[PDB]
RNA sequence: CAGACCUGAGUGUGGCAGGACUACCCGCCGAACUUAAGCAUAUUACUAAGCGGAGGAAAAGAAAACAACCGUGAUUCUCUCAGUCAGCGGCGAGCGAAGAGGGAUCCAACUCGUUGCCGAAUCGGUUCUUAUAGGAACUUGAGUUGUGGCAAUGGUGCAGGAAUGGUGAAAUUCAAAGCAAACCCGUUGCUACAUCAUGUGAGUAUUGAGCCAAAGAAGGUGUUAGCCCAUUGAGCCAUGAACCUAAGAGAGUAGCACUGCUUGGGAGUGCAGUGUCAAGCUGGCAGGUAUGUGUCUGCCAAAGUUAAAUACAGAGUAGGAAGACCGAUAGCGAACAAGUAGCGUGAGCGAAAGUUUGAAAAGCACUUUGGAAAGAGAGUGACAUAGACCUGAAGUCGUGACAAUAAUGGAAGUACCUCCAUUUCG
RNA sequence: UGGUUGGCGUAGCAAAGAUCUAACGGAACGUUGGAUACUGGAGCGGGGAAGGAUUUCGUGCCAACGGCACUCGUACACGAGUUGUUCGGAUACUGAGCACAACGUUACACCGUUUUUAGGAAAAGGGGCAACAGAGAACCUGGGAUUAUAUUCCAAAAAGAAAUUGCAUG
RNA sequence: AACGUGUCGCGAUGGAUGACUUGGCUUCCUAUUUCGUUGAAGAACGCAGCAAAGUGCGAUAAGUGGUAUCAAUUGCAGAUUACCGAAUCUUUGAACGCAAACGGCGCAUGGGAGAAAUCCCCGUGCAUGCCAUAUUUCUCAGUGUCG
């Protein structure tokens, strides 16, 4: 609903902008290991219960 | 950057605001390369500028009389223990008897043929 | 109806995030943390669970200052005048 | 000493360590001019590869790519599938400095070596 | 403007007055779902928001 | 009554405490599982968990110790004493030490109170000397309801060192597969495969010749490298502080009764509670069986500090050395963005994952079909049945060809096939 | 422990009545029109709490997922989006309650009372918290204002009209 | 015939194996080695030109400064590495001005902007307990003791 302490909004805000595909250019670095983001989250699956 | 230190207080402060005013404008441009180079020049001026104050409060509180009155951000932090520990000044103290009984029998050097 | 139909009966939260540990272990009704034991000053720590002592001990985080003071003890607290 | 330690100290070398650890032998004309044996590689010192497919191929050092332990040469390159030509890496111990790029610091490296 | 999230409205007025030299008849901020604060500052009619925004490199 | 003191507040001022860590260590707390072939005492165990606390160790320590000697001489530790002809114990299961002795460590000792002789000599603060000196002046401020002494350094200066770092050596990128069957002869002799079409990565390999070595010591480099690179030696080099040059002698104490725990400790090892409660004009405590008594021996408790030898049995910081260890279902849970994802209301639980293509990305441009994914060519590379991927098993499946007609199985033949062996030109 | 298997293209994917048509789109289910039903105001309606936390919106996408399919999606990617003197909350109520302090008890506070054998006023009974459904609570409409927010946005003829708090001003 | 069975050749699925190993485990050592109210450890939120995670850092934010070192970093773009003295170190947290699912609210002090003062931002102090002290000796309370 509407209610959120801003501290919770800052955290969902945190996880929200953290919920992004890895940059394309990061995969092109030497010795790179990363491909997909292993910490992609989906609201319908993992829950950030705050 | 040595030139950044020759500047006086306000000459720095005036030199600083023109960086922020120009760092901001790169941020405007960004929304639509020097921004790092600016951001670290602002950091240089705060470094030089925050140094003159600590270098001029160590100057205000120099001398034994005020050294106890010193702001403790300026007081020589060690570890909580190095500060609370007995100093050699009071550590090596020995009772007057001991002081005399160590003079009367000094650890005289010797060898045995 | 003790199964899936009573899972719908459960609506609240027992625990919100703690102000200290950041764990979702702050029992909102008994305003304390199940994890850190917060607001109690001394943090919760049991020897029957060292997997948890280990889990949240020093070095688990930034050791933000402790890195600075460790470097200093190693350098005899060498100092510029 | 031990292999994990020795072999880790290499693949986790600082760029500091990589420039020395990724040095090249001087060619005899220099190893006569200077009593130096091998000297760390740098941009713009001419070199000839002496091992691998590009054996015998002289060329200037376009870049010391220390993160890749290689040393791109102006002449040591190959066409990509798209036709863009790209430098091909080479390991400096495989080459021979034919003409090192002198200056004030580098001169001292020679004088103290 | 995205504006510092801890800043309040009166401070955003005083900041527009100083950064862009223009009065803000009002400044109703919101903090974005992302966590940035966002001010819609409306300029006084005496100040164009258009002449000023283009002066601003926009 | 003004004050004075005593008692107690309130602020100001200067400080500290609280948290973390807690492997080890100190104090308390305190199980049970287990064992006893049951089980209660016992055992597990004075352990785990629990609480509280330290430090780089801690605790212990300078005799109210042992012995019974030709006597030793703080503590800790260690080997042994000793799994004990000690001892405890349903005397069962079991438990179980100490003296001495060898050793480590150890130029290891001291301080109060008291007694006696003094009696503010003290302390704190202020100022001061380049100094919150172990200095000096000054202070009622504290302190005679007893500080302290007696007997029973600070300031400034130079250097060196050490220690860390900083630097720093040799020599091929030399030359181009074998046989001669101990070494010497011998630095010498002699020796294709799958008309067309491609195909052999890198030379640390082989050989031949040298070469360095106070360095052969392992790593890197496209193959196995003393000599391609890096490493270290000497020698130098720098540095912020630091580091090295007559009297007395402890009282709710010790003891004792009861209780309780505890211990090998046994008519009591230590302790605790409560009651009781000394002595110091044949003192007191120990002298491992109680009591009363007499000798003798060692000691002198009830206050304090104290390095080293020791612990680190799920710690840290900064480094280092290793291995008959594991080798990716192993080794830590974790070789990886691992205490991560994920899970649980929570306390908590908790993975899998080798980006090991290649020497290098040279990571398949371009053509072609396809809406695409993709496919067919082409290209790279030594190899792409090396294609984002070393190897590439089994099992399973697809396909081609082939033999064929409960399963498997054994024996023996025979039919057909055999990229198999051997033999024969026997 | 990993992988694989027969069963097996099987068992099923049968609760809530439903789609039809043309045109267009597309590489081939959507979109619009029409038709047809359904929900049937205790609604497959319109708003909220809890909860969720980007699901919102637009463009694109449809590899994977949406147990059939998708051209569509709550999926994927990219870019957007949430505006307040007056709404709610806090500032500022008390309540069942809770607990800091102190004090007490405990080998120990991580216990208890909740005032303290107690000098709690700093300019008679210490401090605090505890209700987004209780108490409190100054704002309304219109909009041609969005892709997405509005009792929040609108601009000088504020579309406008108010009320209200603080200070100050005649 | 078919299916099914079976052999063989290829191929797929699968991921064993072998080799590899910047990891673990164990042992040993060293030392000027042991956090915090001078704000610790932990937690949060942030900071890069493209940066989610991890790492680094803290509005001076993948760093400022000192030192050495050198010519790089390197996916692209654009013009470092190592160490350590000076700093910087956001919200918190023992957390301490009061609270707290509130990015809330104070009092005092100084600053700032600003403005017709009110508002608004900022810095510093402000928890409790205890010890010391009142050094120019603070103010007091008691039918405590006296005078
Ligand atoms: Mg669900
Ligand atoms: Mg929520
Ligand atoms: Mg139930
Ligand atoms: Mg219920
Ligand atoms: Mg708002
Ligand atoms: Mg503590
Ligand atoms: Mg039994
Ligand atoms: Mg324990
Ligand atoms: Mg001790
Ligand atoms: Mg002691
Ligand atoms: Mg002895
Ligand atoms: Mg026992
Ligand atoms: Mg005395
Ligand atoms: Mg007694
Ligand atoms: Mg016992
Ligand atoms: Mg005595
Ligand atoms: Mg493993
Ligand atoms: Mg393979
Ligand atoms: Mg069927
Ligand atoms: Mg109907
Ligand atoms: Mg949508
Ligand atoms: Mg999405
Ligand atoms: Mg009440
Ligand atoms: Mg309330
Ligand atoms: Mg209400
Ligand atoms: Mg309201
Ligand atoms: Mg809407
Ligand atoms: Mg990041
Ligand atoms: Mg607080
Ligand atoms: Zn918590």
């Amino acid at each position: 609903g509407r209610f959120k302490p801003l501290a919770i909004k800052k955290k969902y805000a945190k996880k929200l902008k953290q919920n992004r595909p890895v940059p394309y250019w990061i995969r092109l670095r030497t010795g790179n290991r990363i491909k997909w983001n292993e910490k992609r989250r989906h609201w319908r699956r993992t829950k950030l219960h705050y | 950057i040595r030139d950044l230190r020759d500047k006086s207080k306000d000459e720095l402060l005036k030199q600083l605001m023109e960086f922020k005013k120009e760092l901001s404008q790169l941020r405007v441009a960004q929304q639509l390369g020097r921004i790092r180079l600016i951001r670290k020049s602002i950091a240089r001026i705060l470094t030089v500028l925050n140094r003159n104050q600590r270098e001029s409060l160590r100057k205000v509180y120099a001398g034994r009389r005020l050294r106890l009155a010193m702001p403790k951000a300026l007081r020589p932090k060690l570890t909580r223990r190095r500060r609370l520990a007995l100093k050699d000044n009071e550590k090596n103290r020995k009772t007057r008897r001991q002081l005399r009984m160590a003079r009367k029998f000094p650890r005289r050097v010797y060898a045995v043929k | 109806t003790k199964g899936t139909t009573s899972m719908g009966q459960r609506h609240g939260r027992t625990h919100i995030l703690c102000r200290r540990c950041g764990r979702n272990a702050y029992h909102v009704q008994w305003e304390r943390c199940a994890a850190c034991a917060y607001p109690r000053a001394s943090r919760r720590r049991y020897n029957w669970s060292v997997k948890a002592i280990k889990r949240r001990r020093t070095g688990t985080g930034r050791m933000r200052y402790l890195k600075e003071v460790n470097r200093r003890i190693k350098n005899h607290f060498k100092t510029s005048l | 000493g031990s292999r994990r330690k020795a072999r880790r100290a290499h693949f986790q070398a600082p760029s500091h360590v990589r420039r020395i650890l990724m040095s090249a032998p001087l060619s005899k004309e220099l190893r006569a001019k200077y009593n130096v044996r091998a000297m760390p590689v740098r941009k713009d010192d001419e070199v000839r590869v002496k091992r691998g497919a590009y054996k015998g191929r002289e060329g200037k050092v376009t870049a010391c790519y220390r993160l890749r332990w290689v040393i791109h040469i102006d002449k040591v390159n190959r066409e990509k599938a798209n036709g863009t030509t790209v430098p091909v890496g080479v390991h400096p111990s495989n080459v021979e400095i034919t003409k090192l790029k002198l200056n004030h610091n580098r001169k001292a490296i020679l004088e103290r070596k | 403007f995205i504006v510092d999230s801890n800043a309040n409205k009166t401070e955003i007025k005083k900041a527009m007055r100083k950064l862009y030299q223009v009065k803000a008849v009002k400044v109703n901020t919101l903090i974005r779902p992302d966590g940035l604060k966002k001010a819609y500052i409306r300029l006084s009619a005496s100040y164009d928001a258009l002449e000023t925004a283009n002066k601003m490199g926009l």
